[PDB]
Formats: C-alpha cells, structure tokens, sequence
C-alpha cells in the first residue's frame, strides 16, 4: 500500500514523521524543551545532527513563550512544530492556545494565520504519573472552535496523522500516548503518506453494541469487545475516534443507527469529559435508535492519584461491567 | 578563580548585596528641547524636508481622525475607541526609522504606525464600523487594526501576547534572510505580563532581529508605575536578559527616529534584540469606556506634546508657518470627515461572514450551522436588524 | 426574610457584599488590576477608603501572578478575594488554576490547602465585547475537580452566592454576568446573607418542558416560557442553575423526570459546552422519561462576533424554534 | 530635568545603548575555599561547634538516603527519585540560617532543608512508597514532600508555580505581623517561566518579605544555561524588579548561610524581597529517567563539592576525625536502611483515598463514584493488587 515498511514503536515513528517533514519542507523547525539531545522521550534523536541547530533547538523553560514562537514563526508561513513536555505542562500555553492560536484566521479576517503551527506532547497514563505525568486535557481544548486536537492509538496511525497535522493549515495540538512510546513496534511505512483528520476508524465490525475511544483505550475496548463476545454472545463495533475536534459525527451516528447502544471511553474525568460531546449529539441524532442510555466509562472526577492508579482507570473490567448492565437494560 | 557553567565572574569575599539604582536610572535620550532646538548638532540627523513634514502630517491627521472618531463614540456611532493622544511622535518617529516591509506587532496605541505607512482613512473607519470594507469583515472591537499588505499584524486584545509571537516571527525572518527586523510595541503595564519575560528572554538566546518598544505613559488604566513595579522602569529590565536597551524622550520624534534607526541597523546585522523604552504621558483617558479624572495632565498636554514640539522645529527652519497649518488643519479635517461620512452609509457584511476563517475550511458541522442561521432568519428575520446587513 | 433592603443593581449587590467580608473577616484582602479606585465596572467603589489600602489594592498587570498571589495567601489561611478583569483574561491563569489551586487539597492530603481564594471576573455577552470582553468560559473549568464555578442571573442572586463562595472552603470562581451590572435594580439586604452552593432554583413551575439555563440566559428562558405558553399552551419549568460545578443534578432530573423534556441554553459555543454534561447525564438517569431528545441551544461553535453579535447568541427567537420543535418531535 | 512618572532620570544628549556585564558578572560570595580555610576572618560567622555538626551531619544523612533510594529506583522498588548530589550546601546552609517557623516553598531538590527540620527518615520513605505512613495518602510521585508541622509546602510537578504562590503568603505574613519570612527555592530553569517574572514582580511592587533562593547548577535537564538565558544568571535580574540581590558559592555552606541570614534579618525588618543566587553543579542525573551521560562532572564531585568542603573544616577545628567520620557513616546506614525497611514493609492506603480532599468536602456526585468502585471491587476484587492496600 505505502512502499517499504520497517517495524517502528510509537516514538520512533513520530520521528520518522518528523524527519520525512524536515526532508520535505525546508521552512520547517522542531523546538521545545530539551529537543536537541534528541528530547526526553527520544522523538527528536538525530533530527538536530541531520537538519541543522537552527532547525532543531532548544529553547528557555517557558511553555506559554514555547506556543507563542511557535504561532510568530507560523504567522510567516514557515512551518512550526512546538513539543510540550508533558500535555500536564500544556495549561501555562493555554491563553496563547485559546485566545491567539485558535482565534487568529478568524480575527484578521483571514490577513493573518498561523496555519502551519502544530504542538505535539506526550499525554494520558503511563502506571505511576500521577497528578501530572498522566493528564489527557482534550476536553479543556474541545471547547476551543478553531484548533484541531489528533490522538493516535499506535505508530502506524501516529505517523499518518502527525503528518495531516503538520500539513494541515489550522493550529493542531497533537497527543501522543506516551504509555505506547515503547509498547509494542508495527510496521510503519518509511515514506511519507497521511491519514485523514475528523475522520474516526471503525477497527472492528459489530451488530450488538458501537464502543467509541481513543489513545491506548482504544486497545482497552478491543480487549472489552473480545470478552463480551466470548462471555456474552455480544457483537461489538469497535471504533478509534482518532480527531477529537473536528469530530466525526457521521461516521458514530451511522454505527449508533445499526446497534442501538453506544458506550464511549475515556482516561479523562466523567465532568466534563469529551464523552459527555458525543453522548449528546448521538442522543440528538440518534434519539430514536436507542435501545438504553449511552454509557461513559471514564476516569473519576479526581486528579490523576499516584498509588491509586491501577484503581482510577477505566479499565477493561469497568467497561465491561458497564457494557454488561447495558446490554441488560 | 569560579568555575560554575551558570555565570562568568570573580569571587568576592565581602557580602555586599546589589542595590538597583533607581533614583537616578537610565537617563532619558534627547535630542530637541521643548523649544524644538536641537541640543547637540552631531545627534541631528538631518532628515530631509519631505520626511520631517511627512512625519508632522501623519502625527495631526492622525490626532483629527482621532477626535472625530472618539466623538462618534460618546454618540454611540461606533462601539469604543482610544485615542493616540501623546503616542502620537512615538509612533511616527520609529515607523519612519523602518524599512517599509519590516514587520509589526503592537495593540491598541500604534495606530500612527499605519497612518505613517499610508494606510487609508477608509480602511480605518471600516474596522471601527464593522462595515463590508473592513477586510477584518466586521469581527474583532474598534480599533483592532490589521494591514496585510503593510506587514502590520492583526492587533488582539489580550495585552502581551504577540511579544514571544514577534520573536517568533523574528527568528523564522533570520532563517528567511530577510534581511528584516521585527518591531514590538507595549506599553508599561503589558510588560508586567509573563509574556514579557518569554519574549525578552527567548529573543535573547534564540538570537532574534527584533526591536522591543516600550510605551511607558505613567499609566495602566488606573493604575500608576508606582504599583506596575518598583524598578528602574522596563529599561532596566532589558540588561538582565542580555538585550541592549536604551530609553528615550518619547515626546522627541527625533529621539525616538534615532534610537529606532540605530536598534534596526543592529539588530538586522547582529541577529540581536533591542529594547527602547519610549518615555511619554497618555493624554486622553485610556479609553472610551474610562473617565481619568477618577484617578489623576494640562502640563502635559500645553508644556511637552510631540506635535507642539515639532511644529516649533518646523517654523525653526522655514518649513512651516501658521497659513499653511491652518490650511492643513481644513483639509484633513475634509478628509477624515470624507472618510466618516463613507463609513457610517456602508452597509455591514452579510451575517454568513460570522462562520467562516474559524477553520481555513469549513467543517461539515459549522456548515451546519450557518444553515440553521439561515432557515432562523427566514422565519424569524423580522427580529433581527437585517436592513443594515449585506445579502 | 433577610432584614432591612435596598435597591441595588448586580455592581452594588457585589460591593455589598465584598464590604459585609470585609467588616466580618479581618484576614480578608481584595486585590487585581485597577480595583483600588473603585474597579472598571465599579464593584469595588469605596472599599480601599473603608478598609484600608493594605486590603484593597492594585497587583501588576499580570493575570498568572494574581492568581498565585491569591493561593498563596489562601495557604496561610486568610481569605483571598482576587479579580480578573474579564472572564476572557482568566486564560493566562488556567495552569494555577487547575494544576495548582484546584489540586492543593488533595495532593497534600489535607496538609495545606487554598480554599480560602475567590477569584470573581465579569462574564457574558456585553452587546459589542466580541472576541475578547464577551467569552463565558464555565465549561473549560467544569472538566476541572477541585474547583467551584457559580454564575448568579440576578443582584440578589449574586450577593448571597457570592458569599456563599468567599466563605466556602474550596477555591471558588464567580463570574458575574456584566451585561447586568447596571441593567435593573432589585431589593437587596444590607446585611450578609447565603445562598447555598450546588443547588439550583426552580423559578416557575411547570408540566410540559424543562428549560434550563444560568446567567443572564436564565431571563431569556423566562420569557421563552410565557411565549411557549401563549402561542402554544405550552408549559413550562425554568430552572436557574447557579452552579456549574459541583452541579444539581437531582434538581435536574427531578424536574425532567416530570416533564419528559429537556432544553438547555447557553451563550457559550455549542461543542464541549456545560450543556453537554448536563444532557448526557440527564440522559442517563431520566432514559426511560424522555418523550424527544435533550436539546441544547448554544452559541455557535465560533469565537464571539463584534458586528454580528445579535446573530450569534441563544436568543429567545432561537431557544423558542427549538422548544416548539421539540414538543412537536 | 526629565518630568515622565514612569522613571526618575535625567536626559542625555548622545544616543548610547546600555551595555549588559556578563563577561564579569555579579561576583561569587565565598566565606571558604575549597581546603575549609576562611578567607576573610570578619565574614567568619563563627557558628557553633553543635550547629556546625548539625549541618555535616544533615548533608551526610540526605546523600546516604539519595544513594538508597536512587537504588531503590533502579529496581523498581519506588517509581521514581531526583537526588540532591551538590545541593546538599545550598539546602542546609539556608535552612539554618531561618527561623524553625519561616514558610519555605520548593521543589524537587530541597529535600535537605526538611532534613535540617528533623523530618523523620519515615516520612520521606512514606511519601517515597506512597504507603499508610503518608500524610500525603499516597497520591503524589515521589520526592513531592511536604510537612505542615515543619512548616514546608507541599512539593508540585509543574516548575515556577510555588514562586507567586510564596509571594502571597509572604503578604498575608506582613499583614499578619508575623514577624516571619518566607523562603521560595527554585532553580535557574525554573525561573525562565513567566511565574518567575509574575513572583519578582509582585513581591517588590507589593513590599513582601520573602527570599528568592535560585539554584543555578548549570543545567535544567539537558539544556545549559548558554540556551536558558543570555544576561548574567538569575542575580542580575532581581535588581531590575527592584530586589536586593547578591550571588554565593553555594557548594560554601558559610556563604550561603551568611546571605541567607542577612536576607532573612532585612526581608523581616523592611518588608521587601531579597534574592540569592547560588552557584552550584548538578553532580546527579536529573532524574531517574535521565541518563545525563547523553548531554555531558568529575571536577564538581572530587574538587569542589560542599560535604567535602565542610569536612575540611570541621577536621582544622578539631571537630571531626576519620574515627567519627566512619562511625557516622555506619550509624547513618543503619538508621537510613531501618526506615526504609519499615516503609517497604507498610501496606498501602484504603483505595477509598482516592476520593477525599478533592474538596474539603466530599459533593454527592463524587461519593457515587466512590460507591461504584466499591461495587466494582466486591465483584472483580481478583483482579486488583487488592493485598498490598489497607481494608
Ligand atoms: C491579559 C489582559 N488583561 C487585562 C486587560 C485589560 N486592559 C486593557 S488595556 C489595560 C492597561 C494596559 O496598560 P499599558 O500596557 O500600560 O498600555 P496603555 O493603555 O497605557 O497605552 C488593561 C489592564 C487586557 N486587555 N488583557
Ligand atoms: C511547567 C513545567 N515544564 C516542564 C517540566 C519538566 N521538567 C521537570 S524538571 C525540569 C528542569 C528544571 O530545571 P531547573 O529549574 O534548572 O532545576 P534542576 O533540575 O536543575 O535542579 C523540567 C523541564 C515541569 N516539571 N514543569
Ligand atoms: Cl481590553
Ligand atoms: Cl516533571
Ligand atoms: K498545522
Ligand atoms: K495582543
Ligand atoms: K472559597
Ligand atoms: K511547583
Ligand atoms: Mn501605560
Ligand atoms: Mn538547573
């Protein structure tokens, strides 16, 4: 399909995605905290001995400065790709994200832009974070109109989607599971190729019941969809939402419209959440399809606890207890 | 001798701790008295006749424009306004130190950078009444200027957040070999933001052609210098960064030309930032939404403005007289009150204009949206004030 | 009920009650930009004369630091009353509100706390704000555990919740509606009262419908209500929520579980809005109740317009299409 | 004479920009040399034989912990440690010279200044394991200590956020007439976040008594300070916000103890902020997920580090001998090794923890979630490390 593969874990293929950009568009430049060693969690090895120092570099301990270069660069039309630490370390950005980012095509009537920014950041949990190594803030950015925000579910799809991100001409904010950075390799194409944004992936087929999440919880409903036809008898539609805003709507109320159940989850706490988005419009579209309410399965509405973790994720068990009493109700 | 990678310097073995000099700080650049006598001949910069009346006739076309327009306010013809009133020779002293595609970013006080770069009195009216002429299309508040083909980046109301943006665009210029600088306006109170301390700084090592200007007018709404800090003013701040930094009488348009001419020079060939501070007074209140005489001006106003100043070299030289400023002040009057009047008939843009540029594209579901304006508006269209909007 | 009133507009109800703080709680400073000589919208007239300027005072123009300001003060136990100027300049301050103010209590396992910060910022549409003097941000902060967001509709509203939030012992936010600042007065007690917190108020009984709203569209609601029932003898239950987070949701329920049907309205943007919490969860627990789908009448999903400002917002026109659609469903 | 309010300066007549001095900057205080020899008798504190040895023994006891729990680390025993090796000086030099009640905020390399405080070897394993024994219930990663007792502000992850925070309690002190100072660590990555300009800021326009104490050990993580700042440290800085500032050796616990005194008898007395800027070398990894090798420290370690330092002293006293020496560092072992078997040993809290403090209260709709855990664990309990977790 794509040309020579090679097998990629998650990091490295957020390299190679990189790498095929720096390749391609001599405008572009990667920077952030500790990128030029090849950064804390090994994304950017390499890139600076490759491309250059002014291209791959370091900058001051200072996120919201971080987000606003980044927009300065892509106000020019020079391609901007900012890393964020940890997405915990994203909130002192969140006014050049919110207010500037998001609001500048708009704002100038379409004079000004920066199109051609993207922020890539480690992001949801990884065994012992707590309160701010393991956040997943997508739902405080989906109710932001005028910034994209990607979530991959493994490096064939980080690769194609970062990508789309880069070459996409809105603002992104790129989430990269950091649990799966080093979690089992794939093959990944070599070359550059794209996957679409707002667009969702129905990764199994299902009559019985739609499931709906993202990141590494994709991997978890797989594993749910699994038990519930072994234990059960129950036919699951597994879907990976994959852009969190735009969303694709259509693509969760035609599977809602077959099954008649819907059960979403997500890392993220319940309050809030992005789960509670898609629960209401599917409810508003699908209204009369529903044969029992919609289920969120989602972290408690807690920070992120260190020794508790094992107890606060929405695990496999918890979904599939939830799935249980709705495929009963 | 110390061998600690974080600083370069001898030991001491005194404790000694550094006092800021703040009674006598940086001392302020002059280049004309209040009588618009040039104080030291070698610091003249002997702009040509054409230059010098062009920077006195976009300094009062714009103080017209703005009296006019913050009169059309209090009648509430336009929403809100603010005046320029005594940024007037700090805006047209450093635009007229720049290179014509030199970049900008500021906010609300800047608007005689545009005027000095000809930017149509149309154009600023058609911002300020949202009308189908504004290629802002109606979006942001009054005041909120932006020229693409003047490289005047779109002004946002959130103070300080385009300082770390313009570095931003400073550094991507450098690796552009533009051979262009960037220039930042703020005021006093703005620098007080974290924003400030990203730019400075990432400016400094990320080694940025941009020139930092600070508006320091004794004033942040109501609040004075005495509670927005307690060092040497914004000056001071630039050294601790690495920035070379200097401040200037901001009611001198040659002191500001100088000191602006001078950073853009060296910060083109250096890659390097500078920072000038520009010291001047707000006249007017802060905005129309403001009544100053609430916390505080007629020195000010008769005894240092940058117009008065001006005009004074000007009749020095034989190159103005009271005929020809009375004759000037008739027809820019025409000419602002041509441009008001033009504004005030056209009509807004069309409602649809409210949903796009959210997004380069539209989605699907804010398509969605506008349709279910649309259907609103053909049920519902009486309740609205359709008859001023484009269709 | 509450002793001797007075006629005062929402700015009055609020110096009212900073003055009852001050007067009852010798720790209690207020503090923000431009507050000594009164406010911008004059909530703070009189109170650095009364009380001294160590109490009522002006911070530097940064909006992070008055809310670190504010915590740290909250540390030692002394009531902290900060503002933020416009709701829409609460952004620089997102990370020490969420990763910081709204987690103090539970990270330190009780050891420290900030429960005595209030932050108050002006909120909502204002007729010509646009982008940056209109933003209603509540669901950005309703993903957030830790934190209180409460929203009065009207000055005796705004007196007693306002209270209520300087003397709760969690960091609260208040935003208050400024469109109401000087619109119409109502009698309000001279002498400190309290409106409890997490409770909505059922402010017109009704049979056929449940709206729901907060703010300034609470009114809009009310006359929704009087057009739905004389041009469709329709009645309906308006409920004012006042608190975001944590919200009523038995007061919710119950009233849908009798009415079958659900409007919800907002001025902020349509997607990841509050309104999305409160129909999903409506949905879950009311499932079985529902005669036609939860509709939410929004902003739309764009930043806040200048020119087209009357063709954006949730008005009563837009909210009464919705609700006669729905009893028609 | 100059009449702007936003600075007092007088003019001047030739444009010259402001030059910053990093090449020689703010001298390094140093009171020892790295033999323990005072150089300067009338900066020689003097400090007493019992106090002298409480500060050795602190440093001591913190790096026998740092080099067991980094172990501990490396076999996942603990998920996660940072060490204090080089701060240890910094940490108890400044420590001491504080009142037992002044409010110190940090971060993750102040562990010694609770050490200094008696805070018990159960505690920093407690947190460490995130076991029963915790005041902090187990929900922070390690080294995230705190102590109300003590008088130490809980530990949090994101870098500079304590720095305006330990402004403000600074104020509520001064209004309280505590007669108390708060102390606010940070290091030099730290302070490029925009919290760091929001703290300096506020302290000085606000007139609080607080310390600023910088830890400039040339690194944050894998970034030099060549790529963190370009004016000279953290200490040229402060007087730009109007701060009394001064730099030390901090691998000189005498140094660092007699600025830290100093600040603390003037930040008290005139209720203005005070920063101290100590120079140091991370000798450590930055982290347990760092392997520093990757960006770079023999030097630091054998030729000038703090303990050593004051072990030289201590034997030109007569205060110390290889006698004691290894018996402390025997006595030290086992009491270190003793609590962190016993913290190895303790289960850990009731799961139901997750839940409380989130408010102070527990809202209704978060004691449902709580019951749906309970449910949850009654019917797939099996699953769960349920054993290691108090019932
Ligand atoms: C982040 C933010 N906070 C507050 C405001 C409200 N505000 C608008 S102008 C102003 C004062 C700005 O003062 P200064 O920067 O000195 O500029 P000047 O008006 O004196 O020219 C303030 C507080 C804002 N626009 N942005
Ligand atoms: C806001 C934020 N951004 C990034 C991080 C990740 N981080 C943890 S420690 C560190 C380096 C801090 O360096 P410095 O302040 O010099 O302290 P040091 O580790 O050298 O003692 C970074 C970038 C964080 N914790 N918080
Ligand atoms: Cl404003
Ligand atoms: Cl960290
Ligand atoms: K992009
Ligand atoms: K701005
Ligand atoms: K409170
Ligand atoms: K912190
Ligand atoms: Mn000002
Ligand atoms: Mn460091």
């Amino acid at each position: 399909e794509y040309g020579q593969t090679q097998k990629m874990n998650l990091f490295q293929s957020v390299t190679s995605a990189l790498d095929n950009s720096l390749a391609k568009d001599p405008t572009a430049v990667i920077f952030g905290e500790d990128v030029a060693f090849g950064g804390v969690f090994r994304c950017t090895v390499g890139l600076r001995d490759k491309y250059g120092k002014d291209r791959v570099f370091n900058t001051p301990l200072c996120e919201q400065g971080i987000v606003g270069f980044g927009i300065g660069i892509a106000v020019t039309g020079a391609t901007a790709i900012a890393e964020i630490q940890f997405a915990d370390y994203i909130f002192p950005a969140f006014d050049q994200i919110v207010n500037e980012a998001a609001k500048y095509r708009y704002r100038s009537g379409d004079l000004f832009n920066c199109g051609s920014l993207t922020i890539r950041s480690p992001w949801g949990c990884v065994g012992h974070g707590a309160l701010y190594h393991s956040q997943s803030p997508e739902a405080f950015f989906a109710h932001c109109p005028g910034i994209k925000v990607v979530i991959p579910r493994s490096p064939f799809q980080a690769k194609g989607l970062l990508l789309s991100c880069i070459e996409d001409k809105n603002p992104c904010i790129f989430f990269e599971p950091k649990i799966l950075y080093r979690a089992a390799a794939e093959e990944v194409p070599i070359e550059p190729y794209n996957i679409p944004l707002s667009q969702a992936e129905v990764i199994q087929e299902g009559s019985d019941v739609t499931l709906v999440a993202w990141g590494t919880q994709v991997h978890v409903i797989r594993e749910v969809a699994s038990m519930a036809k072994e234990k059960l008898g129950v036919s699951c539609e597994v879907i990976d939402l994959r852009t969190i805003i735009p969303w694709d709507v259509d693509t969760i109320c035609k599977s809602v419209i077959k099954t008649g159940r819907l059960l979403i989850s997500h890392e993220a706490p319940l309050t809030g959440g992005f789960a509670s988005e898609i629960s209401s419009t599917v409810q508003e579209e699908c209204f009369l399809n529903l044969e029992a309410p919609i289920s969120r399965v989602c972290g408690y509405d807690t920070p992120f606890p260190h020794i508790f973790e094992p107890f606060y994720i929405p695990d496999k068990w918890k979904c599939y207890d939830a799935l249980r009493k709705m495929i009963n109700y | 001798k110390p061998q600690f990678p974080g600083a370069s310097a001898e030991f001491i073995d005194k404790l000694e701790f550094i006092q800021p000099n703040v009674i006598s700080g940086i001392p302020i650049y002059r280049v004309m008295d209040r009588q618009g006598q040039i104080i030291n001949p070698s610091e003249d910069p002997h702009l040509p006749k054409e230059k010098v009346l062009k920077l006195y006739k976009s300094m009062t076309l714009l103080n017209t424009m703005d009296r006019i327009l913050y009169e059309s306010q209090r009648q509430g013809r336009i929403s809100f306004y603010m005046t320029n009133y005594g940024e007037e020779g700090t805006h047209v002293g450093s635009a007229a130190a720049l290179d014509n595609t030199d970049l900008v970013f500021g906010q609300y006080r800047e608007a005689g950078v545009l005027m000095y770069r000809d930017y149509p009195l149309e154009l600023f009216m058609a911002q300020c009444y949202g009308n189908i002429s504004d290629l802002g299309k109606g979006r942001q508040m009054p005041v909120h200027y932006g020229c693409k083909e003047r490289h005047f980046v779109t002004i946002s109301s959130p103070l300080a957040t385009q300082i770390p943006q313009a570095v931003g665009a400073a550094y991507a210029a450098k690796r552009a070999n533009a051979n262009r600088v960037v220039i930042c306006y703020f005021g006093e109170g703005a620098a007080s933001e974290g924003d400030a301390h990203a730019g400075f700084n990432f400016a400094a090592t990320l080694e940025c052609p941009i020139i930092f200007f600070c508006r320091n007018n004794g004033y942040a709404i109501s609040t004075p210098t005495s509670e927005q800090y307690r060092g040497d003013g914004i000056a001071a701040r630039g050294p601790g960064y690495g920035i070379m930094s200097i401040r200037v009488d901001g009611n001198d348009v040659f002191a500001v030309y100088n000191a602006t001419k001078e950073a853009r020079r060296r910060a083109v060939a250096e890659n390097q930032p500078f920072l000038i501070e520009a010291m001047t007074y707000r006249i007017g209140h802060h905005d129309t939404s403001d009544d100053s005489s609430a916390y505080r001006v007629n020195y000010w106003d008769k005894q240092d403005h940058p117009i008065s100043r001006l005009r004074h070299y000007l009749l020095s030289q034989g190159w103005w007289d009271e005929e020809q400023e009375k004759a000037w002040r008739k027809q820019s009057r025409r000419k602002v009150m041509e441009a008001f009047e033009q504004a005030e008939r056209k009509p807004k843009p069309n409602p649809n204009l409210l949903f796009s540029d959210v997004y380069q594209e539209m989605p699907a579901q804010l398509r969605k949206q506008q349709e279910s304006l649309a259907r609103h508006l053909q049920t519902y269209g009486e309740h609205y004030p359709l008859d001023h909007f484009d269709k």
